[PDB]
RNA sequence: GGUUGCGGCCAUAUCUACCAGAAAGCACCGUUUCCCGUCCGAUCAACUGUAGUUAAGCUGGUAAGAGCCUGACCGAGUAGUGUAGUGGGUGACCAUACGCGAAACUCAGGUGCUGCAAUCU
RNA sequence: GAGAACAGAAAUCUCCAGUAGAACAAAAGGGUAAAAGCCCCCUUGAUUUUGAUUUUCAGUGUGAAUACAAACCAUGAAAGU
């Protein structure tokens, strides 16, 4: 490396009336769900960041008494701090907490000495890192992921903390929502969903269906204009996600207009993900149905979700009682009949 | 007294070129050469056009800059002055574009083939067998340094050197040359 | 360089359009510099223009002599000497008629402006360095005596000094831990911080008894300041400069200079502040209730530096966040927050019209910001390293600034 | 080294493809390349979006994001394929050490060397090339 | 060497081009009335300004090849040459250029009127602020030979093209007028260019900050008259008139994002047909 | 009306030999303590105005002085020059018109005006 | 032109005269005059990034050149260059 006054020479400096001007432009930085993003000016966002605020953290304590003094054989702290003003204030204090004590005791097996058995394993897909390490895989060749969601309860669909991820380390990608099955719904209910999600992401509608559906001209158009949006890329790539038998291989065989990708009720049919090229100006890509795992994953909600293979369940009787939730009687009445 | 002005047609203005127009009648009476008051309507009409244009100009959003110690070309921060729109009044252009480029047989190969633009990173290299950098082009060459060294181990070698980079500069004129005849 | 973007084509087609037409005592900013001047080789600590007159000026450093300045010429005037160890701090007492100053070394020197010899023998008694001084306001004094001059070390003594006598009048120990600062106020309590996480309002008429003993930081506190602070330095020196005819007029109008700031409620009642290292801040009244009226908070870091507005009528302070927060005088409700330093702030002075404000901080080029607009107004870049402090003159003239450098360099409009 | 062979298809013979074994500075907007075009690869474990540097003035050390890829020596293809290995300079956002130049424009980014291999330890170490 | 090639870069068609120069041309015909005529006019000039004692027996009607040739060798496309004679008295040829090439003329003859700058008030007129334009009259905008004329006044006299531009420069402002409304068909009434100093005072009835204005003026007075004219080809029209030229559904966002847009249509839900499911037909029931 | 600083026009302003400059303001001048640079305190840099001079630069006046410049309906709307008609002729070219339109030459005049601030018997 | 030990018509030195047939890469050719010529002092620059073209295929918020424009540079007291 020869010397040079580069290197030690100024590169990025910047007027500081530039950051006044960034540090009043961000306040505009509100964004139209059609707006989607092609660039990230590179920006010193540090001196543009904190925000003001009135909560000012905890102070560093350990600098005048950090663990000698508080406790230990020397035990230099001989007095409480903080000097309760008064006794009366401290009995008020006291009764205080016994109550918010006693309240939270009200909030709520062992006692027979039973433990629950052991959770079957099929509840735990798609957990094991591999479809994970897939969805990685696709998203990061994808230049523009899309996230189907079911008709029946798209909120329940979502595969929230991948979004979060999607927005932070790759704020490029765009992360539209699609909304599949509207047949199995009422029409008014897609279209409420619709315009609910409409505040985020433009949430197109569809249909997959080798034979007539709709909606695949919108998506097939709004393809088209994504890649109109990246021609310096010299093409762009797509890539499905969402739960596992959201239809994807079935939305993905509807726009190539075939039965390219294998399709099938049970929700692991795509074993693994594969190429397909349309108009040569874009590649669809599939991976395998995602389960962000949660504390509040209530196993039979993710049987009702149809996360699970049915048959591998212990016991599939107990989970009847919880279809009925759902459905309406009339329907169960009217289809057994 | 009052700064206002009102004319039937309201003035046409170009801010960036700081002039503007009125397209009202003029009376033909006042401006006649004869009359001896013919320079104070003249006067009077103006002073209302420039009344016009300042209340225009006076308008217009002012930067601003906290630079003010050691700025090249900087305004000061007690200075404002008016941001100016890019003028409506087309003018004819002072000389044809330089719309004569050239390929020079060079940029089509190169096109052609998998050749991609010189680094420039910088003319400075390495010499060999030495403790400090030898620049190429630009300040003492290495390669004019072996007409330099004490022995050649080989007509005296290094004027058959001198002959040859002689020769490659006469070929770079003369490929110079073609191409000025094209 | 990140140009701003240029505007939209259609931003220009609008622009081409006629807009915008709609028929329906000051202090000047300072906004230029001026030539450095050469002293000691060592970095400016601290500097104090001369309460009379922005000509005159004195700045610490790391050298044991002091140097006073000629702003008006930017030459070294009268430099001082006898101290064996670095200037902490220097104060000029509000009459004028003598200088103090603070060494890291326990002794302390008074020296005389008109040739700058020290004014006898150098005080001494401190355990510790010196870290802060207050001179007593000429209001409270009587005529034809020279005020008294506070004093504190590290080891958290304070030591009344009697100028005349060069003796210790009165002497405290209540503070277990440094003293970060003291003043002087002119209701005749004395007030001051401790890095005990304690403060203790002192009666200096009561023989110094102490009377009370705030207690609501997390951590030490700082650079404690009151709302009268400004009148009981400037030593009733209206910007203007004359001197009083007499003692006695310099006394009157030293008492109805801090009338006309302690009655702005319409009762004589100065506010007080402590800034702390608990990224908090707390307002007091003393003489109302030991409790704060507001608890200020907001700032990521530690708070650096406070200082009244001299009306009174804004409270603002340093922080390390390298974001300067106002706050109201009155009650210590959030204003506004500057920003644009690049590093932790140290200190900052209040422009005498109270529509600036000067500042200063770890970053080489130090700022003033215009408080009207809440807007920062025109940076001051020259230094060539951190600007350790910085000072406004009283009649607004000039401002002093110094750093590690050693390089003073004086500002004006 | 510093490709390895990957091999693909049932039958490894051709392999059509490299893939480095150390760690590089992707960018931003990576927007991964198409597999049946991806020769090389750069894999994002070894990537990293930030580095170690310090400053030698003051004796502060702060990690800071990397901004690019300046001037690898030993083929600066490397460079633009972002490899480090031990005395690539990369630019580094050093606003947050409160540089700034005279003329109060204040600094926010600075060249910088990485000293430690990435290879041997995740780490980026770096001095500031003041 | 390097110093012609500073030379050359002056003599280039920059995308940006500088101020044209000005090289008045005093004729052999010239009166010393015209010639003063022509410092007065070229005080306003300045800096961008030339002049050659020589006298010249220019004929630019009857041969424009020696203009050609002075504006190469003088590097100023800009060219007023003075001229007189028994008819065409005190005439002032004023020439433009496009590549050296000449581009139109016209004759702007003073009128026996004309008042020096010496004979107005003695008020402070500081050089190189750009002179503000304020014309009068419709037929500037519409009659071809006036838009030429303001064409050239502005080129003239307009200076650099600034982005951004001080109020205080603005102690000036260039007028002219046409000699009153004129039918189709009838002489050109003489154009009567003027200047004027601004001034200003408080307002108190017309908005906090607009001061009144107020004009002194300082010259030179004339009133031209027009005469012999001659246009550039309509090829020359084309070129001279081409922007440098140095996107849809994409935007510079504030900030500087590029944030593109997919402007979704309208997507009527009914065209969709529900799933007949057996529990939705009516056809089955119980009890 | 004289003069100093900044200027605009850029010989009506420059060159040659003499004469005058009352009062006021440069300048010549005397010196090398200090800043400063040359081989040389000659120029440059600095010192106060002290010993003086209007001897020079400089402002004016003179000269059948040399150049230069101004306007005249002065050459002159002349010379030169494109235009039409077979008007003459084998033709070149010649008279008839309105256009663009000179100069040498002749007559008379002049050898600097002018803005800002200041000062002067 | 007047001159200067050796020294003359050609050495180097001095005073009065110069619109510059000085050396300004220069070619028609206008022109440079306290310089664009001679002498003396200090110095990098093939620095960084923003866009529009250039081909590429780990086509890439540029990975690299061309042109655009902002910082940075050297100088001077500065204008500015
Ligand atoms: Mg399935």
């Amino acid at each position: 490396v020869q010397p040079d006054r580069r290197w030690f020479g100024n590169t990025r400096v910047i007027s500081q009336d530039a950051l006044q001007h960034f540090r009043s432009a961000l306040g505009e930085t509100q964004k139209d769900t059609y707006q989607v993003l092609l660039r990230r000016n590179k920006l010193p966002m540090s001196l543009l960041e904190e925000k003001d605020a009135d909560e000012s953290p905890k102070a560093r304590i350990l600098d005048t008494e950090s663990y000698a003094d508080a406790f230990g054989p020397k035990a230099q702290r001989k007095r409480p701090r903080l000097a309760a003003s008064n006794l009366e204030d401290l009995v008020k204090a006291t009764n205080e907490d016994i109550t918010k004590y006693e309240e939270k005791q009200v909030l709520d097996d062992k006692e027979n000495g039973w433990t629950s058995a052991a959770k079957e394993a099929i509840f735990s897909k798609g957990q094991s890192k591999r479809i994970w390490n897939e969805l990685y895989k696709v998203i990061d060749s994808s230049d523009v992921v899309i996230h189907v969601l079911d008709a029946r309860d798209p909120l329940g669909t979502r595969c929230k903390s991948v979004e979060e991820y999607m927005k932070k380390e790759t704020p490029h990608k765009h992360l539209i929502y699609v909304l599949n099955k509207c047949d199995l719904v009422p029409t008014w209910v897609a279209a409420a969903w619709v315009k609910h999600l409409s505040k985020e992401r433009p949430t197109l509608a569809f249909h997959a269906s080798i034979t007539n559906s709709f909606g695949k001209g919108s998506l097939i158009q709004l393809l088209r204009q994504f890649s109109q949006l990246h021609t310096d890329r010299k093409q762009i790539s797509v890539g499905f996600i969402g739960y596992p038998n959201t239809g994807k291989s079935s939305i993905i065989n509807t726009l190539r207009k075939k039965k390219v990708c294998q399709v099938a009720p049970i929700p692991g049919e795509t074993k693994v993900w594969q190429y397909i090229t349309l108009m040569k100006r874009i590649f669809l890509i599939d991976c395998p149905g995602i389960v962000p795992p949660s504390s509040k994953d209530s196993e039979e909600d993710i049987l009702f979700r149809g996360v699970v293979r049915v048959e591998h369940v212990t016991h599939p009787e107990q989970y009847i009682p919880g279809v009925l939730k759902r459905c309406q009687v009339k329907h169960l009445e009217r289809t057994y009949e | 007294l009052p700064v206002t002005v009102e004319k039937p047609i309201p003035v046409v203005y170009d801010l960036g070129n700081l002039a503007a127009f009125d397209s009202n009648v003029l009376d033909k009476n006042d401006l006649d050469s004869s009359n001896a008051r013919r320079e104070e309507k003249i006067k009077s009409l103006t002073r209302d056009n420039v009344q016009l244009l300042i209340n225009q100009l006076l308008s217009l959003p002012m930067k601003t800059t906290t630079e003010s110690v050691g700025g090249t070309g900087g305004q000061s921060s007690v200075m404002t002055l008016l941001q100016l729109p890019d003028p409506t009044t087309d003018l004819p252009r002072e000389k044809p574009l330089p719309k004569a480029k050239a390929m020079t047989k060079w940029e089509k190969f190169a096109a052609k083939k998998g050749i991609k633009p010189k680094e420039r990173a910088g003319k400075m290299i390495y010499d060999e067998a030495s403790g400090e950098w030898v620049p190429k082009w630009g300040y003492k060459g290495a390669n004019k340094k072996l007409d330099d060294q004490w022995l050649v181990e080989v007509i005296d070698p290094r004027t058959l050197n001198r002959a040859e980079r002689k020769r490659l500069v006469k070929k770079n004129e003369k490929q110079q040359r073609r191409n000025m005849k094209n | 360089s990140t140009l701003i973007p240029p505007p939209s084509k259609k931003q220009k087609k609008e622009a081409q359009l006629p807009r915008e037409v709609a028929i329906i005592f000051k202090v000047k900013p300072v906004t230029r510099s001026s030539s450095a001047i050469a002293g000691h080789g060592s970095t400016i600590l601290c500097s104090a223009f001369a309460p009379h007159t922005s000509s005159r000026m004195v700045t610490g450093a790391g050298d044991n002599t002091a140097r006073i300045w000629d702003c008006d010429t930017q030459t070294p005037m009268h430099t001082l000497k006898g101290h064996y160890n670095w200037v902490l701090c220097v104060s000029w007492s509000p009459d004028g008629e003598v200088i103090a100053t603070g060494s890291m070394d326990n002794t302390i020197r008074l020296w005389d402006p008109k040739s700058g010899q020290c004014l006898g023998d150098a005080l001494r008694g401190h355990s510790k360095w010196i870290t802060s001084l207050s001179w007593e306001p000429i209001h409270l004094v009587k005529p034809g005596s020279k005020p008294r001059l506070a004093s504190s070390s590290k080891d958290g003594t304070i030591k009344i000094w009697d100028t005349v006598s060069r003796v210790c009048q009165y002497t405290m120990s209540g503070h277990t831990n440094s003293v970060s600062c003291v003043k002087w106020g002119g209701q005749g309590l004395l007030y001051s911080g401790s890095h005990d996480r304690t403060v203790r309002v002192w009666d200096i008429n009561s023989q110094g008894r102490c009377i009370n003993i705030l207690k609501s930081h997390a951590h030490w506190v700082n650079h404690l300041s009151l709302s009268t602070d400004y009148a009981l330095r400037i030593g009733a020196f209206d910007h203007t400069g004359k001197k009083p005819s007499t003692p006695e007029e310099a006394q009157k109008k030293a008492l109805e200079n801090y009338e006309k700031i302690c009655k702005k409620n319409g009762n004589s009642e100065e506010m007080m502040v402590t800034a702390s290292d608990d990224y908090t801040m707390f307002l007091w009244n003393p003489l109302k209730s030991t409790k704060p009226i507001a608890r200020m908070t907001g700032h990521q870091k530690l708070v650096n530096h406070v200082a009244f507005s001299p009306d009174g009528r804004y409270i603002v302070s340093a922080s390390f966040d390298n974001s300067i927060k106002l706050w109201d005088g009155r009650d210590g409700k959030f204003i506004s927050t500057f920003r644009g330093h690049v590093a932790s702030v140290y200190q900052v002075a209040w422009s005498s019209d109270c529509r600036l404000l000067v500042s200063c901080s770890k970053d080489t080029t130090l700022k003033v910001w215009d408080v009207r607009t809440r807007k920062l107004s025109v940076d001051l870049p020259g230094h060539k390293d951190e600007v350790y402090t910085v000072d406004w003159s009283v009649d607004g003239k000039r401002v002093c600034s110094g750093g590690k450098d050693k390089m003073v360099r004086l500002w004006t409009h | 080294e510093m490709f390895k062979v990957i091999k693909t298809g049932k039958s490894r013979s051709k392999s059509w493809k490299r893939m480095i074994t150390k760690h590089t500075f992707v960018g931003e907007g990576f927007t991964r390349r198409p597999v049946k075009m991806e020769r090389i690869i750069r894999p994002s474990a070894l990537r990293q979006k930030k580095a170690n540097v310090t400053h030698p003035e003051l004796g502060v050390t702060v990690f800071l994001p990397i901004l690019a890829v300046k001037k690898n020596p030993q083929s600066p293809m490397y460079t633009q394929l972002g490899v480090l290995t031990k005395g690539t300079i990369i630019e580094v956002n050093v606003s947050e050490l409160g540089m700034v130049t005279a003329g109060g424009k204040v600094v926010w980014g600075k060249y910088a060397q990485v000293t430690n291999e990435p290879d041997r330890d995740g780490c980026v170490n770096a001095v500031l090339l003041v | 060497n390097a110093r012609a090639k500073r030379a050359l870069v002056k003599r280039e068609a920059k995308l940006v081009e500088n101020v044209k120069q000005a090289l008045f041309i005093p004729g052999q015909s010239c009166n010393k009335n015209l010639h003063d005529i022509m410092v007065d006019l070229s005080a306003l000039k300045k800096p961008d300004m030339k002049r050659f004692n020589r006298k010249n027996d220019i004929h630019p009607f009857e041969d424009m090849s020696p203009l050609e040739f002075f504006s190469e060798k003088n590097d100023c496309s800009l060219m007023v040459l003075m001229t007189s004679s028994k008819k065409r008295k005190n005439n002032m040829t004023f020439i433009r250029t496009f590549g050296y090439k000449i581009y139109d003329m016209i004759e702007l003859m003073v009128a026996d009127n004309f008042k020096l700058l010496s004979d107005f008030k003695k008020l402070t007129f500081t050089v190189g602020l750009k002179p503000m334009f304020t014309f009068q009259g419709a037929a500037f905008d519409t009659h071809p030979v006036y838009k030429q004329i303001k064409s050239l006044f502005l080129d003239f006299f307009r200076g650099e093209s600034t982005d951004l531009q001080d109020v205080a420069g603005l102690q000036h402002v260039i007028s002219m007028t046409i000699q009153g409304d004129f039918q189709d068909g009838e002489p050109l009434p003489n154009v009567l260019f003027r200047v004027y100093k601004l001034k200003s005072y408080k307002s108190d009835q017309g908005g906090k900050r607009l001061p009144r204005i107020e004009l002194v003026e300082i010259g030179p007075r004339l009133d031209f008259k027009i005469g012999r004219i001659h246009t550039p080809s309509p090829d020359m029209v084309t070129e001279a008139h081409k922007k440098p030229k140095q996107k849809k559904n994409v935007e510079l966002d504030i900030m500087g994002d590029k944030l593109g847009r997919i402007h979704m249509g309208k997507q009527d839900l009914g065209k969709l047909q529900t799933r007949k499911m057996k529990g939705l037909k009516s056809k089955f029931d119980q009890g």
